[PDB]
RNA sequence: CGCGGGGUGGAGCAGCCUGGUAGCUCGUCGGGCUCAUAACCCGAAGGUCGUCGGUUCAAAUCCGGCCCCCGCAACCA
RNA sequence: GUGAAAUGCGCAGAUACCGGGAGGAACGCCGAUGGCGAAGGCAGCCACCUGGUCCACCCGUGACGCUGAGGCGCGAAAGCGUGGGGAGCAAACCGGAUUAGAUACCCGGGUAGUCCACGCCCUAAACGAUGCGCGCUAGGUCUCUGGGUCUCCUGGGGGCCGAAGCUAACGCGUUAAGCGCGCCGCCUGGGGAGUACGGCCGCAAGGCUGAAACUCAAAGGAAUUGACGGGGGCCCGCACAAGCGGUGGAG
C-alpha cells in the first residue's frame, strides 16, 4: 500500500494492449502501467516494445515505494508476455518466481462470435 | 538482384591521398562523366581546408564523413498486408554511400557561389558535427527511434 | 521417457483415495495425463479418469495446478 | 446593483498553484510511408500568456485600478 | 477495440490486482483414428428407475420366421401457447467504420431466443445423398469389447489397403455398390413446380397428398485437355527495391 520491499507483479497481455500491476504480497496494488500509460495508442499498445517499457516503468515506480523483490504473475498471450517478464528481471527487480495463472474455463460461457 | 548478389564495384585509389573513399566521393561531385572537373573542385576545397584551419584535409574528411554515418534507418517492410516502417541496421556499405551522398547533396544546398567553397564548409561543419548533412543523419536516426515499437519485425 | 504404468508397483485403480498413487498420473498441472504417456490401455485409462474425478470432488486431488516458473 | 472566475499561437487549452517551466491537441508547411484515404512518424514557422501602473534579482503566477466576455444572485416606480 | 480506427467506457475514480457475495449456463485435461442408440442424437460427478446389445455353458420351446400399404410412436435447429428463468451469446434493432452506396462482412451496444415445466410444430445436405432380412465369394494391417493356458485361438463392433467381380467413370469391394432370393418405398427430359386446385392437418408459421397450360433442344453425371484464380510450391526479368538521369510544367 505504501512501503514494503517484497511484493508481486501482475502481467496482463491483451492483443491490443499490455498492463502490469505491482502489488504487496497480499494483493493490494502499489502502482501500475501499460502501453497507453507509456504513450502508445491502439495497435502499438500491443507491440512488444511497449510491453517492455510498461514493465520497466511499472518497475521504476515500485522501486520508489521500496520494492526490491517480486513474484511475477502472468495472464494473457499477447505479443509481450515474456517481454514484460524479460524487461522485469532486467530491471534490477528481484524476480523471485514467474508464474502462469491465465484463466481458462472448463467449458462454461459461450465466447463472442469468435 | 534476384539471382546472384552483385559485386560491390571496386575502385582505383586516389591519385593523391591514395584513398578509395576520396575516389568515391569525387564521383558524387562528378557531373555528366566530367570526372576531371570533379577532382578539381574537391582538391581546391582540400587546400581551403588548411587555409582555414591548421589541420590537414585528411582527417577532416574522415572525421566529417564519420559523423554523417547513420547508425540505423527506417526500412518499410510491407508484410502483414500493411507497410510498417521498421527501424534496423545500416549495412556498412550504405553508411558510406549515404554519408557521401548526403554530404554532397547538403553541400550543393549551401548558398555560396563557388562549388569547392561549399565542399569545404560542409566538410568542416560535418567534422565539427554541425553541418546540414549531419542534420539528415540526426533525422534518419530519430525517425528510426520514433518507431522502435514495430522493431520486433526486424528481419 | 518413462511410462506412468511401470513407474509404479501393483495397485488398484478404482481406489479414489490412494492419492499418492493417483497424484503421480495427474500431470504437472492437475490435467488428467494423456494415455499416450501414462502407458495405460483403453479400459484402464477410463476407470482411472473416473476415479480421479471422484477424488477431485472429495477434494483429495486438484482441478488445476498453476504452471510454475516459465 | 452587488458577488464569483476568465482573457495565453490560426482555433480550443494546461501552466497561475507557491514566483525560475509558455505545453498539448488539432490546424498550417516540408519530409517519411501510401492504390487512394486517413492513421502513424520526423521537423518547422507562430503567442507584450487582455491593458496601464506596482512589489521582485526574476511572473502570464502575488498586488491596485481598468477594458471586455462568461456566470451568480437581486431589483424594476 | 481494429487493417487502421471510430462509436463506447473512465477523475462522478474506469482498466489492472485482492477479498466477500449473487446468478445462470456449459462441462477443461481424460478425449480418440474411441464408445452407445433405430434415427434425431448422447460427454463433469453421484444414486435410483429403465431400453438395447454382445460373450460363455449346449440347458429349454420347436419354424413360433422375413418384409411390412394404411395405423401408431419417435423425430436436430428454428418457430408457437401458458407459466417460470435469464450469466454468456445474440436474429431484429440503434450507433461506429468501410464503400460509389453498405439495409452487409469488422467494431461498440442490444431484444426475442438459447435454459426449465407442460403442450404444439414435424421440417433438413433427418446424408453412407447407399431400405430391411438371409445365404454365398482372397487376404494385409489398425482398433474397441467379450471367451479360452494365450509369440495364439475364437465371437461381436469400429477404420484403412485391397482378390475376384461390379461400375459411365469416379469408385465399391465379407461394414459391397460382388453373386443371389423375399418384401416394402421410389424414379420415367429441363423449366413451369413442390407451384395451382381439391382434400387432410396446424393456434399460427406452415406441413402432407400433388397436377396442367405453356415453353425448351436441352437439363444432367463422371472423366480429359487447356485457360483462369483477390490458390499454393520452386524459379526468373530494370518487375519492385537500391541508384542516376528524365518526360508530364515552359518555348
Ligand atoms: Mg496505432
Ligand atoms: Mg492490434
Ligand atoms: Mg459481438
Ligand atoms: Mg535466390
Ligand atoms: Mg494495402
Ligand atoms: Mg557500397
Ligand atoms: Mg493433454
Ligand atoms: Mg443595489
Ligand atoms: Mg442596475
Ligand atoms: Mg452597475
Ligand atoms: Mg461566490
Ligand atoms: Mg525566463
Ligand atoms: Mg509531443
Ligand atoms: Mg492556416
Ligand atoms: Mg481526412
Ligand atoms: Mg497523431
Ligand atoms: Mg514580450
Ligand atoms: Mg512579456
Ligand atoms: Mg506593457
Ligand atoms: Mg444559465
Ligand atoms: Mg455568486
Ligand atoms: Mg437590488
Ligand atoms: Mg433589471
Ligand atoms: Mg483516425
Ligand atoms: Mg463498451
Ligand atoms: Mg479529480
Ligand atoms: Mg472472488
Ligand atoms: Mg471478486
Ligand atoms: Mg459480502
Ligand atoms: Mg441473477
Ligand atoms: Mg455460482
Ligand atoms: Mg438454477
Ligand atoms: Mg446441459
Ligand atoms: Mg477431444
Ligand atoms: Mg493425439
Ligand atoms: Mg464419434
Ligand atoms: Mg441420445
Ligand atoms: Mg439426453
Ligand atoms: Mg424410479
Ligand atoms: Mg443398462
Ligand atoms: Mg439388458
Ligand atoms: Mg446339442
Ligand atoms: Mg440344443
Ligand atoms: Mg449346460
Ligand atoms: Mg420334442
Ligand atoms: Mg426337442
Ligand atoms: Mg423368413
Ligand atoms: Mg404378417
Ligand atoms: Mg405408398
Ligand atoms: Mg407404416
Ligand atoms: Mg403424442
Ligand atoms: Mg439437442
Ligand atoms: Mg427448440
Ligand atoms: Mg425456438
Ligand atoms: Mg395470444
Ligand atoms: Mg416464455
Ligand atoms: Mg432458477
Ligand atoms: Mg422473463
Ligand atoms: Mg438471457
Ligand atoms: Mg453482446
Ligand atoms: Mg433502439
Ligand atoms: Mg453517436
Ligand atoms: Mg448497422
Ligand atoms: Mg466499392
Ligand atoms: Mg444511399
Ligand atoms: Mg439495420
Ligand atoms: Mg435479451
Ligand atoms: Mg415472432
Ligand atoms: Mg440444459
Ligand atoms: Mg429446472
Ligand atoms: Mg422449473
Ligand atoms: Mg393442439
Ligand atoms: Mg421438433
Ligand atoms: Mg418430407
Ligand atoms: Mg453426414
Ligand atoms: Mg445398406
Ligand atoms: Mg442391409
Ligand atoms: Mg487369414
Ligand atoms: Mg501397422
Ligand atoms: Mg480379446
Ligand atoms: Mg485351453
Ligand atoms: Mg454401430
Ligand atoms: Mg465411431
Ligand atoms: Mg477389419
Ligand atoms: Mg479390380
Ligand atoms: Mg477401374
Ligand atoms: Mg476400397
Ligand atoms: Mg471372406
Ligand atoms: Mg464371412
Ligand atoms: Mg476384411
Ligand atoms: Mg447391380
Ligand atoms: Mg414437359
Ligand atoms: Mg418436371
Ligand atoms: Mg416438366
Ligand atoms: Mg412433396
Ligand atoms: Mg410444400
Ligand atoms: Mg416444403
Ligand atoms: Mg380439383
Ligand atoms: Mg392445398
Ligand atoms: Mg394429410
Ligand atoms: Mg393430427
Ligand atoms: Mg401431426
Ligand atoms: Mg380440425
Ligand atoms: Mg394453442
Ligand atoms: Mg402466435
Ligand atoms: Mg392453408
Ligand atoms: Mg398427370
Ligand atoms: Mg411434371
Ligand atoms: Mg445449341
Ligand atoms: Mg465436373
Ligand atoms: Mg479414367
Ligand atoms: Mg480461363
Ligand atoms: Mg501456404
Ligand atoms: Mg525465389
Ligand atoms: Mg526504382
Ligand atoms: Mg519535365
Ligand atoms: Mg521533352
Ligand atoms: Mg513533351
Ligand atoms: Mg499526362
Amino acid at each position: 500500500k505504501r512501503q514494503v520491499a517484497s511484493g508481486r507483479a501482475y502481467i496482463h497481455a491483451s492483443y491490443n494492449n499490455t498492463i502490469v500491476t505491482i502489488t504487496d504480497p497480499d494483493g493490494n496494488p502499489i502502482t501500475w502501467s501499460s502501453g497507453g500509460v507509456i504513450g502508445y495508442k491502439g495497435s502499438r499498445k500491443g507491440t512488444p516494445y511497449a510491453a517492455q517499457l510498461a514493465a520497466l516503468d511499472a518497475a521504476k515506480k515500485a522501486m520508489a515505494y521500496g520494492m526490491q523483490s517480486v513474484d511475477v504473475i502472468v495472464r494473457g498471450t499477447g505479443a509481450g508476455r515474456e517481454q514484460a517478464i524479460r524487461a522485469l528481471q532486467a530491471s534490477g527487480l528481484q524476480v523471485k518466481s514467474i508464474v502462469d495463472d491465465t484463466p481458462v474455463p472448463h467449458n462454461g460461457c459461450r465466447p463472442k462470435k469468435k | 538482384a534476384r539471382r546472384r548478389r552483385a559485386e560491390v564495384r571496386q575502385l582505383q585509389p586516389d591519385l593523391v591521398y591514395g584513398d578509395v573513399l576520396v575516389t568515391a566521393f569525387i564521383n558524387k561531385i562528378m557531373r555528366d562523366g566530367k570526372k576531371n572537373l570533379a577532382a578539381r573542385i574537391f582538391y581546391d576545397a582540400c587546400k581551403i581546408i588548411q587555409e582555414k584551419t591548421g589541420q590537414e584535409p585528411l582527417k577532416v574528411f574522415k572525421q566529417a564523413v564519420e559523423n554523417v554515418k547513420p547508425r540505423m534507418e527506417v526500412r518499410s517492410r510491407r508484410v502483414g498486408g500493411a507497410n510498417y516502417q521498421v527501424p534496423m541496421e545500416v549495412s556498412p556499405r550504405r553508411q558510406q554511400s549515404l554519408a557521401l551522398r548526403w554530404l554532397v547533396q547538403a553541400a550543393n544546398q549551401r548558398p555560396e557561389r563557388r562549388a569547392a567553397v561549399r565542399i569545404a564548409h560542409e566538410l568542416m561543419d560535418a567534422a565539427e558535427g554541425k553541418g546540414g548533412a549531419v542534420k539528415k543523419k540526426e533525422d534518419v536516426e530519430r525517425m528510426a527511434e520514433a518507431n522502435r515499437a514495430y522493431a520486433h519485425y526486424r528481419w | 521417457k518413462a511410462k506412468v504404468k511401470a513407474t509404479l508397483g501393483e495397485f488398484d485403480l478404482r481406489d479414489y483415495r490412494n492419492v499418492e498413487v493417483l497424484k503421480r498420473f495427474l500431470s504437472e498441472t492437475g490435467k488428467i495425463l494423456p494415455r499416450r504417456r501414462t502407458g495405460l490401455s483403453a479400459k484402464e485409462q477410463r476407470i482411472l479418469a473416473k476415479t480421479i474425478k471422484r477424488a477431485r470432488i472429495l477434494g483429495l486431488l486438484p482441478f488445476t495446478e498453476k504452471l510454475v516458473r516459465k
